[PDB]
């Protein structure tokens, strides 16, 4: 049947809307669940890697997976439970960590799936061609999208660099690494990195498994940085109706100083993340998870000490509250990599009824 | 037969029809020798030269735009599936014509599009395009009190060739200084630019200073405008502050000298960003907001 | 190495069929490779691409089909279209073009092994093949069958059609474990080696009989395999003796 209440610590005053709470450890469920998703459902849950365009990715590698191994049942046709099982796997993974944009356009295309071949095949026919035509569309709209994407930024470099970078965006790690490998310039990399998840250790890990000139700062260090250094890049989740940069946490406050100090930003997008839902504040709708992202004393991740602080649900009166996406301001990030090489941000939804 | 010679042919003269236009004139020239049936033995041929004519440019951006626009007309020309003959018949009309459509537009741009000075507001204009000069000179037969102001030229005194246009109409001048440009944003209503292209990101490729005259504009909220004959959308992204495929060096330290040799390689060309034009004037309507992005974005599929 | 042309005719002609292998894409058409007439590049335009998203499905490696429109049989200038072949017509080239692939793949080991040019062996062939036979898969179907299309020309190279003949000609594993407790035991083995290969056989125990079967097409195998193992069986049930099989 499933489990509610129970939830850790305070609830502060403001920002009180969006799911945060909970399953972390399993006590009974329904009885017929394929335990993939589960499995998926927790990893994300408690990941420390995942950056945007990576997990919808794994998501349709699950939705493959189910396919391959989807019997038809002896009496009722194809699809008769099947989407109440979809409806309860997407209910568990809101539940787990929130549905994004493009897990819901995946969601979508489902649909549209669904909808295409009605009710009236046997099993081994259709499903072939289903489990083909979902690669075929994802060898395409990604993979082939994202190798242009790295083209179009291997000639936006000139001569000379001096950069620095924040994100795990796995679209820019590897843009770094080519930079570094297949185009042996003179590409110089500072690194930022934020405290709710480790992305820029990660990134500093894969530059080091490259061998890369590497300097590594913060979030608040960076008035000292710039005393020569030109290029800044960003790692962006997803753009609305309006045009601004609905991203993860960490971007804002660099791409002002940025602004500040005289040579702009530029942010890389792909041509299926874009949304028709409309917000222009961080409250609406926010990726808020729990506050034991902030536990831990500097340094590393495990390593648990008794020093100062250590308790939440006891301490009477104090709101420890932390944000994971943010939204960025609109005029602030110059240029934008798209499926059609380059262009303003100004664009907002001139992909979107192009469809 | 070269595009070369052509464009070479007309320079005294001039002052008429558009350049791009002219350069597309030539390149149907071109063409039309040749063979306009197969498609083998053309467009890679035009693509050569084109890049031939790329290679041998001395100091001229509007080109390449010129080029990319042809070739994207014929491309849209063999879509109706019917015959080879009659299509490359067409293109071939669609030379002249398009020369024949400039005209029409200029004069579309000086009979529609020029109630942006009305009420004396005293126009504070830099970049020579014909389009700016064509409206000004339209708007001198209704006699609406208008007032000029130049910022001064030098990349080799084209403000001198300037001021001696704006005399042939009779109207009260004044020289100004771009040093003195903090100076006088008061009694001048407007800044109104001519220019050389305009860009995927959105702002002005241009001229010896330009950037620094948005900044005060956007200091003294008094509006920036960039006026012209719409076909100079070229496929370019200046994506830094200090960046553009530029003829000449990028701020070029010459090494410590002598007798005065080394030094005027200043800047002729710079460019302001994409929250600086509050209107843009253009023939297809006038349109502006994002409006060179959605047309390159049409052209491309993209 | 994959060099000059398949057929006998170097550049196409009109209405012609090809099929097209695209590397890079997006300016003018595709200048690019073919595997069907030859492996020099020629030119698609981005007019007849389009009939009914564009720019993602076709891009770097997979296989489409085309149209000769306009050849210039003079100097090297060739139009191609993916729009005016038909539905039907589309299963007919692709068939084709396996055939053709299958051609080259028959001559190329051959190529690499006497180590000779690929060129002069396809002169060598497409003449009794390619222009008398119908195509050269089916012609070499047909030898291998019957002889009846090498005879046409004599083979400056043997060796070579041996080793075409062996690839052209797959062994599956079995272990009979023959523990005879019997009077008179060599004979028999003697007697089932005499009707067991009429198939690949070695011996290193004693105890051990290893025996390779010979499959034509894969499925084959347990319609021998199964025999021989009765064979066996009825070799050792006479005298006095027993097999096991695994």
């Amino acid at each position: 049947p499933g489990i509610s209440s129970v939830i850790p610590t305070v609830l502060e005053q403001s920002f009180d809307n969006s799911s945060l709470i909970s399953v972390k450890e399993l006590l009974l469920n329904k009885d017929l669940i394929h335990p993939s998703i589960l499995l998926l459902t927790s990893h994300l849950a408690h990941y420390k890697i995942v950056g945007s365009i990576p997990r919808c990715i794994a998501m349709l590698e699950v939705f493959q997976i189910v396919i391959k191994d989807y019997q038809t049942p002896k009496g009722t046709t194809l699809s008769r439970n099947l989407t109440s099982y979809l409806s309860h796997q997407i209910d568990l993974l809101k539940k787990a960590r929130p549905l994004s944009v493009t897990m819901g356009n995946a969601i979508r295309w489902l649909k549209q799936e669904i909808s295409l071949i009605d009710p009236s095949t046997p099993d081994k026919a259709a499903k072939k061609d289903l489990c083909e035509k979902i690669g075929q569309f994802a060898k395409e709209k990604i993979e082939l999208a994202d190798q242009l994407i790295i083209d179009n930024a291997s000639t936006q470099i000139e001569e000379s660099t001096t950069i620095v970078t924040y994100g795990s965006s796995k679209v820019l790690t590897e843009l770094l690494l080519h930079n570094a490998i297949s185009l042996k310039k003179n590409i110089k990399v500072i690194v930022v990195d934020s405290r709710p998840l480790f992305e820029g250790r990660k990134m500093a890990e894969t530059l080091r498994n490259a061998g890369v000139n590497v300097m590594y700062a913060l979030i608040t260090s960076l008035d000292t940085i710039f005393n020569d250094v030109d290029y800044v890049f960003l790692g962006a989740h997803s753009i609305l109706s309006n045009g601004f940069l609905y991203s993860r946490a960490g971007t804002a406050m660099l791409a002002m100083s940025a602004k500040r100090r005289n040579i702009p930003v530029l942010v890389c997008c792909e041509s299926l993340k874009f949304s028709q839902r409309v917000q222009l504040d961080s409250v609406t709708f926010n990726e808020l998870a729990d506050p034991n992202d902030l536990v831990n004393i500097d340094y590393e991740n495990p390593v648990e000490r008794r020093g100062n602080k250590g308790a939440l649900l006891n301490q009477f009166i104090k709101e420890r509250k932390f944000e994971k996406k943010k939204l960025a301001m609109e005029n602030k990030p110059k240029g934008n990599k798209i499926g059609g090489k380059k262009g303003s941000e100004g664009e907002s939804k001139d992909a979107s009824n192009e469809e | 037969f070269n595009i070369t010679e052509t464009y070479l042919r007309f320079l005294e003269e001039d002052t008429e029809m558009t350049m791009p236009i002219a350069a597309i004139e030539a390149l149907v020239t071109l063409l039309r020798i040749k063979t306009p049936e197969t498609a083998a033995e053309m467009i890679n041929t035009i693509k050569s030269s084109t890049e031939e004519l790329i290679k041998s440019i001395p100091n001229s951006v509007s080109l390449r735009a010129g080029c990319d626009i042809f070739m994207r007309f014929v491309l849209r020309n063999l879509h109706l599936y019917g015959d080879w003959e009659n299509c490359k018949q067409h293109l071939i009309e669609n030379g002249q014509l398009f020369v024949s459509r400039a005209k029409k537009s200029r004069n579309k741009i000086a009979e529609i599009g020029v109630d942006f000075i009305a009420d004396d507001d005293i126009i504070l204009v830099h970049g020579y395009s014909r389009a700016v000069f064509s409206l000004l000179n339209h708007a001198a037969n209704k006699f609406i009190r208008f007032r000029c102001v130049v910022t001064e030229s030098r990349p080799s005194k084209q403000g001198n060739q300037l001021y001696t246009l704006l005399e042939q109409k009779g109207i009260p001048v004044t020289l100004i200084v771009d040093s003195a440009v903090g100076a006088v944003i008061d009694k001048v209503d407007k800044v109104f630019v001519g220019a050389e292209g305009v860009a995927e990101s959105g702002g002005i490729i241009n001229l010896v200073g330009t950037y620094s005259v948005g900044v005060l504009a956007h200091n003294a909220r008094k509006p920036f405008y960039v006026v012209t004959e719409s076909h100079k959308f070229v496929r370019m992204f200046p994506l830094s502050s200090d960046d553009l495929p530029m003829a000449g060096p990028p701020l070029d330290f010459t090494r410590r000298t002598d007798d005065l040799e080394d030094a005027l390689r200043g800047p002729t060309i710079d460019y302001t960003a994409q929250e600086y034009i509050t209107a843009l004037i253009t023939d297809l309507g006038v349109l502006t907001p994002s409006a060179v992005s959605e047309e390159l974005i049409k052209m491309w599929y993209d | 190495t994959s060099h000059c042309r398949f057929y006998e005719n170097k550049y196409p002609e009109i209405d012609d069929i090809v099929m097209v292998n695209v590397q890079q894409i997006a300016e003018m058409g595709a200048y690019v490779k073919l595997l069907e007439y030859d492996n020099i590049e020629g030119m698609i335009l981005l007019s007849e691409l389009s009939r009914r998203s564009i720019q993602k499905l076709i891009r770097v490696g997979k296989n489409d089909v085309a149209v000769v429109l306009r050849v210039d049989k003079e100097k090297g200038y060739i139009d191609l279209s993916k729009r005016r072949v038909s539905s039907e017509d589309i299963i007919k080239c692709e068939e084709k073009y396996q055939k053709s692939k299958t051609v080259h793949s028959i001559l190329r080991y051959c190529a690499e092994k006497f180590q000779i040019p690929l060129e002069e062996l396809y002169k060598t062939i497409a003449w009794p093949l390619s222009r008398k036979f119908g195509h050269a898969y089916e012609a070499f179907k047909l030898s291998i069958i019957d002889e009846t299309v090498w005879e046409g020309i004599e083979p400056p190279s043997k060796d070579v059609l041996d080793e075409l003949k062996n690839y052209i000609s797959v062994k599956i594993r079995a272990d009979v474990e023959v523990s005879c407790f019997s009077y008179e035991g060599i004979d028999a083995i003697k007697d089932a080696l005499k009707s067991a290969e009429d198939v690949k056989v070695k011996l290193v125990a004693a105890p051990l009989y290893v025996l390779t079967t010979q499959a034509l097409d894969k499925q084959k195998g347990i319609e021998q395999l199964e025999s021989a193992i009765e064979k066996i069986t009825e070799v050792i049930t006479k005298y006095g003796g027993v097999c096991n099989i695994t």
